């Protein structure tokens, strides 16, 4: 769970395709089962890989099991990284639960207080107006 | 006498496929980057997905991954001018809406 | 989910047709099943069209998936994009959710900070008074 | 010996329609218009939508 950083964008591509392509990347070698799934449409930009799949994943996708050489995966919409500068991203946690309630999107939270986000446009949006406006009272110091 | 011997060998391989299709009916749906090295995604008329990427090659005049954008991949292709086996430089866009005849 | 702006006036056609001629603006290959519905009426201002596409979905019609290339698509009213100038989008979301209760009509959040709305025309105007009766609250600054 | 043969080759198509009926006949509906390209949505006097576009006929 650390990588180079990517831009992913499939449009209306097989998982099995996006994970082969993954692993062209030296993103480990991944292998499915074989039928996983089906087609998926996808759009990030300055994502590291291996949150690129976590997100991947809970699109509509599998989950990963690694071996260790090999990974097994078994059966637009953007990323945009925010920066938190002022606040930590953990306070954030309860209010972007709540927004996503029963819905589709995700938060992640990596280790250098950024935050982001997998969704439809429309849920993203929703999601930076919120963290930057709470930034937005934590620089004011 | 030989469907007792019951026996199928199934399909799973390429069927080597795109070097049995033409470059301009190949579609760009995405591509992927990171540490693995730069890799595109192109759709067949025939509507599979194949991943390729540089110094590889897809199509019938065997267009060689050259170069990997974003929004679009170039690549070589083997073309007759006028009778010359020629380069053609040809760059792949991705999908959007478009016509042609 | 990104795209030109555009204008839709459709009075009384098969979503089949408002969905070619959304393929043949180059919004996408759009394909439907055969029977998906039937025909409908709408008429957009100022609208991308992947857009007026999900408010489209939200009318009668469909849900969309797309294979990358090409997208599936399976079994007035007007739009108006409000600007905000001064509130944030989301803080309008209780209020504006709050007006809808069951009926139709929708708001959409787009990331620079736009609602908008289709409906009816009475619907509209209840959401545009209400949005910028609050957003006129903050301008006062 | 004809319909034994049970065969049957479905209506889908356009019939090439609307070069069968008269221009005035046709009604406009809608516009579409986005990256690609403007199109005009039109009614048959059979009650048929047609999309058509600039260059077409």
């Amino acid at each position: 769970y650390r990588g180079k950083r990517v831009s992913f964008e499939f449009k209306d591509i097989d998982i099995q395709n996006l994970l082969r392509v993954i692993a062209e990347i030296s993103k480990k070698n991944i292998v499915v089962a074989d039928d996983v799934s089906g087609k998926v449409t996808i759009r990030l930009r300055n994502v590291p890989w291996d949150q690129a799949l976590d997100l991947v994943l809970r699109t509509k996708a599998l989950g990963k099991e690694e071996f260790g050489n090999i990974i097994r995966i078994a059966p637009d919409l953007m990323v945009n990284l925010l920066p938190v500068n002022y606040a930590v991203a953990a306070d954030m946690a309860a209010r972007v639960k709540d927004v996503l309630s029963e819905r589709g999107s995700v938060t992640v939270d990596q280790r250098t207080n950024v935050l982001i986000v997998k969704d439809v446009r429309s849920n993203t949006e929703r999601a930076r107006s919120l963290v930057r406006s709470l930034d937005t009272q934590t620089p004011q110091v | 006498d030989e469907l007792g011997p019951v026996n199928a060998n199934p399909v799973a391989a390429c069927n080597e496929p795109l070097c049995s299709f033409d470059l301009d009916q190949l579609k760009l749906v995405a591509v992927v980057t990171g540490d693995a090295s730069p890799v595109a995604m192109v759709e067949d008329p025939a509507g599979r997905g194949h991943i390729v990427r540089r110094n590889t090659r897809m199509g019938r005049q065997g267009g060689k991954v050259t170069q990997i954008l974003r929004d679009s991949v170039t690549v070589t292709e083997v073309f007759s001018g006028n009778g010359e086996i020629i380069k053609n430089p040809v760059t792949l866009q991705l999908k959007p809406d478009a016509k042609q005849d």
